[PDB]
DNA sequence: GGCTGTGTTTGTATCAAGTTACCTGAATGGTAGGTGGGGAAGTCCAAATATTCCTAGTAAGACAATTGCATTCAAGGCCTGGCTGGTGAAACCTGTTTCCTGGGAAGGTAGTTAGTTGGTTTTCACCACAGGGAGAACCTGG
DNA sequence: CCAGGTTCTCCCTGTGGTGAAAACCAACTAACTACCTTCCCAGGAAACAGGTTTCACCAGCCAGGCCTTGAATGCAATTGTCTTACTAGGAATATTTGGACTTCCCCACCTACCATTCAGGTAACTTGATACAAACACAGCC
């Protein structure tokens, strides 16, 4: 059979507050911080573990800022989040200007 | 031994050098040390508590950071202090918006 | 080398507000830096308030003071009662 | 590339934020953003290491650097 | 005759961002500020100078909060503020009382 | 003696020409006393913090340095004042 | 050449940021050249600020320059207002900004 | 007593960029704080540079790295570039 | 088209810069000196690069059902202005309280040596929790 | 209410992370000494609260009224959900290579000190940018 739309996204909702694991892929994440690093100085070498701590800075960055989306979103009586609730919150944040 | 002199466990020897080689002011006084000993003393009890509380209301015993992470952001007064603070492996609060279940 | 740490302090600690509660490796790291954090945050704080009031040394009130400024209410209230009880402890004896 | 930022991974984080339904073109845009906050982090980061006159990004810069920004990270 | 709505708080909104002078009365601030300073400690006094920065201070406050109260509620589709926008942009601040 | 009842000494009109100046047009009659109550809590995390430096030199009078570093404290610096 | 601006080419008193950096516990001991390029940075920006006020301040055909002025041209500019967003200056007003739904038709 | 302050070097700078411009004392004083603000900030940033590498002397490359972590990219370049002439300038005479 | 506000010069008067003579104290200058910092070589630790493989996550394609969105209408809740009285504001005299300066005494605190005791490090047993698989049961669509 | 599907719990096996213990070694305390910021005491005076007056500008109140908000609704359409192929990350492992780190050794260089000096805060005299008043042109608004 079929489930309702939404019955299995709630369930996932408590699935992943539920644990704490590592959500992005590691080597995509890597080759994106390498190619980044390119731009400001060549030969650059990492430790692995202040790239685990980027993925870790980064992961709970978007955390709260899609928590704050979800916030304005449920502030215009909808259920589901738009670019322009993402420029809002990063505005009253005061991120970009 | 002044830990023992004032009875307590954090070594007053260690802070007063940290305090020395650290260029906070020309000279430091005795008891100030002490003093500081204290306030880190009963901070980290506090934690420490409500850690272990956390960690009992789960089966286990011993603590990884899901407890810590559940121990601070529980308490108003621990939350507001560490606001500005990301801790590894922690996680969030179980927490629904209200329109979001069904009927 | 040899690192300088406070697991020994933050065991003695636990046994003395849990007989049977373990502690992982990580989460020692994290009470580490936890310590590290506020201990740099109240030096720093008692280093500008010598130096307001153009004063050359750094002495237990600047350090009530510093504690009263930073740490919210109850915590405040406790943790002067707790700093005045040892000072009170160390100087009797 | 940036494309590395997967789709499906990207919904497991609003999983997390406990968003219930999102749109499509928050895609294109989750990507952007994510790149601009490493863009502050690294060119912090890179400046300690060249300080230091070293070849090699440990931890601490990182640590360093997230502390300037605020986002102040323990554990490590 | 009379006036339409919508020009005059036009007029006004050119004119209040066009000068800087104050805007709360002084005797009434420095009554408010007094009894909260009476409310922590007896017998404290004042220069009147700090009373001007503290004046100065809480008018910068109030008009960074109602900007963003703005941008909230415009985002909302609607034109008239409710303290559903102050409530909300006060979280999303992350100063939450 | 006593004080009490100066929270309404800030009046309508006063809000009014604030949300003037933030470019907000139409407001509502429940934001008022809702604002008030904003002001005092903002109030409170300047004096307590300000009398305390006034309480460490020992002294009865609070001046303006006090209040900017208070500021400087908070996070929201002000020049114009020394310091 | 008797002072040390003098031996540089520059206007900001180097003994007397030397005296402050001495004198404010930054470190044990301070090298040579450090207030120098200290005072090369104050006044690179000290004269950056002042050229575009001054543009402000002849927009509207006044000698002077009161404060007003500084807020408008710290607020107009982008890098300033990306250095200085945590700042408010006594008597400063904002700019004049009006959104763009608010106006009517 | 006798107060410190800047307000003659900036009447200098201001009669270097601008002929016919006049000034109050409220921007002067607005301008004194503000050269005191950012010289507190560079040497903090400075004083956290050495003691971070365990050294003990501020030299000119903890506040050129400072400047480069604090002001933006345009100024930052433009502060570099008439910081290292200033160098340059001092140190040939 | 009539009512209105913002802007364009004219002129004062005035209070707010600007200019100039003077008294201090912070800056400058040559010389020990020791000390912090640059260079040089090993070595050992530690990131980078090939390989494979196999598995679990990912890409794509259809399909309904649920949510976003334009419309429409009623009503209400907030703009507007006229007028009364009501309190802020400016000025001036008065008491008196707290701050700053100044001198003298002092207890506290750096500074050196000597003796020792608590703080690290390696290895060693073993128990709390991973894994799983099975049963049970609560949960959600039909 | 009934069928099935995911979730909670119970029990067995295994383990490697963790508490424990013996040996190593740099930090901690005690005792004595110089000396030095800091505590205490008294006064001059600047400033702050207090009060009063007279005015002058603005806040409250109440009625009219009309435009914003909000509930109900139909309709389009974008997104969750399920299934199938496929493809690239996780992990071990070996190779390798450049690089941080540490042991020693040599050289610039900032600090301290003291004699010399000039430029810079301070006060009195002087001019002038501008708020203000007031009349008139333009722009625009309904
Ligand atoms: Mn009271």
């Amino acid at each position: 059979h079929r489930y309702r739309p939404g019955t299995v996204a709630l369930r996932e909702i408590r699935r992943y507050q539920k644990s704490t694991e590592l959500l992005i892929r590691k080597l995509p994440f890597q080759r994106l911080v390498r190619e980044i690093a390119q731009d400001f100085k060549t030969d650059l070498r990492f430790q692995s573990a202040a790239i685990g701590a980027l993925q870790e800075a980064s992961e709970a960055y978007l955390v709260g800022l899609f928590e704050d989306t979800n916030l304005c979103a449920i502030h215009a009586k909808r259920v589901t989040i738009m670019p322009k609730d993402i420029q809002l919150a990063r505005r009253i944040r005061g991120e970009r200007a | 031994t002044r830990s023992s002199r004032a009875g307590l466990q954090f070594p007053v020897g260690r802070v007063h050098r940290l305090l020395r080689k650290g260029n906070y002011a020309e000279r430091v006084g005795a008891g100030a040390p002490v003093y500081l000993a204290a306030v880190l003393e009963y901070l980290t009890a506090e934690i420490l508590e409500l850690a272990g509380n956390a960690a009992r209301d789960n089966k286990k015993t011993r603590i990884i950071p899901r407890h810590l992470q559940l121990a601070i952001r529980n308490d108003e007064e621990l939350n507001k202090l560490l606001g500005k603070v990301t801790i590894a492996q922690g996680g969030v609060l179980p927490n629904i918006q209200a329109v979001l279940l069904p009927k | 080398s040899r690192k300088e740490s406070y697991s020994v302090y933050v065991y003695k600690v636990l046994k003395q507000v849990h007989p049977d509660t373990g502690i992982s490796s990580k989460a020692m790291g994290i009470m580490n830096s936890f310590v590290n954090d506020i201990f740099e945050r109240i030096a720093g704080e008692a280093s500008r308030l010598a130096h307001y009031n153009k004063r050359s040394t750094i002495t237990s009130r600047e350090i009530q003071t510093a504690v009263r400024l930073l740490l919210p209410g109850e915590l405040a209230k406790h943790a002067v009662s707790e700093g005045t009880k040892a000072v009170t402890k160390y100087t009797s004896s | 590339n940036i494309q590395g930022i997967t789709k499906p991974a990207i919904r497991r984080l609003a999983r997390r934020g406990g968003v219930k339904r999102i749109s499509g073109l928050i895609y294109e845009e989750t990507r952007g953003v994510l790149k601009v906050f490493l863009e502050n982090v690294i060119r912090d980061a890179v400046t300690y290491t060249e300080h230091a006159k070293r070849k090699t990004v440990t931890a601490m810069d990182v640590v360093y650097a997230l502390k300037r920004q605020g986002r102040t990270l323990y554990g490590f």
